[PDB]
């Protein structure tokens, strides 16, 4: 199949920046009737994916000048002239010449802001929680930037990779930040069998992980 | 105007089949290409096939020969999608797009598809306690079907709250969701967590108090 290189992966930009992506295909999507079906489009979260440019240079109908597709043979570029809040999301490219059709991995336009070290706080289950037989340690690792992050649970100081639970927000609206949360569920009869419980975060603002911990 | 209608929400039980619908107006049916495509939750897009209507030629990703089934009416300009045996994988938006050869295609608005063997459940909803500024939560668990809707003080508190995507563990989700207050008003003052599960018709609170 036709592999779709998209470059860069994330693109943090400023309101007003120029920005530019790249899509970069294995060979050829030239098709055999002479044009090149290579299409871009911009998804938003819980949306369905907006076409914004087909084959290679075409705006589609009601899609802003400020957009524009430009490449030949398999290398292809797609512009915008000063980015508005709206241009931010996830941007494929999909390429229509060779079945199976393939599209690029995405890129990620999101709005740059000052890097931030994640406010970290950590829960023990409820009473309540307990009371039903369950068990379930909460991590927050709230408003960081940039949005990649690793989160580590110990349980009496020993890692813990069983029955962890993962979920990330979007961007924030207001101050562009991430956040996650991590979930580490254990049955009632094993959390009273230890004492310590540690969620540790690694962000890139430190070399040192931000380290939480409660004990029973 | 080209517009393609794509049939509702699915809860489909693990190993079931189903069927999804996409139908088209605005145009010559008999004469446009019609493709589906797949994303799962956070992942990119991925093409499932190709199906001409008008002459019920077809072509599919090799990755889904043995799971997706094209097929059409077109007394009722309405094409189908069938997704045999299902499983976690495939639990995803399914989109389908139209286009005249050679011209641009149009966007249907996708159809989520959640595998899942539970049936309605509300949610368990539990305190999150701590052990200038302080940080709750609450932990909203073991409810099915998505969505449930979480506010702080009935809505007041707005203000430095996250919450969460839900995932799905044990075939029923499972979400959290934090704010973050001045020290000056918690406990002096009163957080509550509130939580609407539409599917079951309830309500509850949970008031945050300190262990
Ligand atoms: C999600 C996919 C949307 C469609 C992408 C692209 O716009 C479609 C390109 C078509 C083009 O219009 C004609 C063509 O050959 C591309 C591939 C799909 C049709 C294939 C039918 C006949 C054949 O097999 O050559």
């Amino acid at each position: 199949d036709v592999l779709m290189t998209q470059t860069p992966l994330s693109l943090p930009v400023s309101l007003g920046d120029q920005a530019s992506i790249s899509c970069r295909s294995s060979q050829s999507i030239v098709h055999s009737n002479g044009n090149t079906y290579l299409e871009w489009y911009l998804q938003k979260p819980g949306q369905s994916p907006k076409l914004l440019i087909y084959k290679v240079s075409n705006r589609f109908s009601g899609v802003p000048d400020r957009f524009s597709g430009s490449g030949s043979g398999t290398d292809f570029t797609l512009k915008i002239n000063r980015v508005e809040a709206e241009d931010l999301g996830i941007y494929y490219c999909l390429q229509g010449s060779h079945v199976p059709l393939t599209f690029g991995a995405g890129t990620t336009l999101e709005l740059k802001r000052a890097d931030a070290a994640p406010t970290v706080s950590i829960f023990p289950p409820s009473s309540e929680q307990l009371t039903s037989g369950g068990a379930s340690v909460v991590c927050f690792l709230n408003n960081f930037y940039p949005k990649d992050i690793n989160v580590k649970w110990k349980i009496d100081g020993s890692e813990r990779q069983n029955g962890v639970l993962n979920s990330w927000t979007d961007q924030d609206s207001k101050d562009s930040t991430y956040s996650m949360s991590s979930t580490l569920t254990l049955t009632k009869d094993e959390y009273e069998r230890h004492n310590s419980y540690t969620c540790e975060a690694t962000h890139k603002t430190s070399t040192s992980p931000i380290v939480k911990s409660f004990n029973r | 105007k080209v517009q393609l209608q794509q049939s509702g929400a699915e809860l489909v039980k693990p190993g079931a089949s189903v069927k999804l619908s996409c139908k088209a107006s605005g145009y010559t049916f008999t004469e446009y290409f019609i493709h589906w495509v797949k994303q799962r939750s956070g992942q990119g897009l991925e093409w499932i096939g190709w199906f001409y209507p008008g002459s019920g030629s077809l072509n599919y990703n090799g990755k889904f020969k043995d799971k997706a089934t094209f097929t059409a009416d077109k007394s009722s300009s309405t094409v189908y999608l069938e997704l045999s045996r299902l499983t976690s994988e495939d639990s995803a938006v399914y989109f389908c797009a139209s286009h005249a050869y050679d011209k641009e295609p149009y966007w249907g608005q996708g159809t989520l598809v959640t595998v899942s063997a539970a049936k309605t459940t509300p949610p368990s909803v539990y305190p999150l306690a701590p052990g200038s500024m302080v940080t709750l939560g609450c932990l909203v668990k073991g409810y099915f079907p998505e969505p449930v809707t979480v506010t702080w003080n009935s809505g007041s508190l707005s203000s430095g709250v996250h919450t969460f995507p839900a995932v799905l563990q044990s075939d029923l989700y499972t979400l959290s969701s934090s704010v973050t207050v001045p020290s000056s008003t918690w406990p002096s003052e009163t957080v509550t967590c509130n939580v609407a599960h539409p599917a079951s018709s309830t309500k509850v609170d949970k008031k945050i108090v300190p262990r």
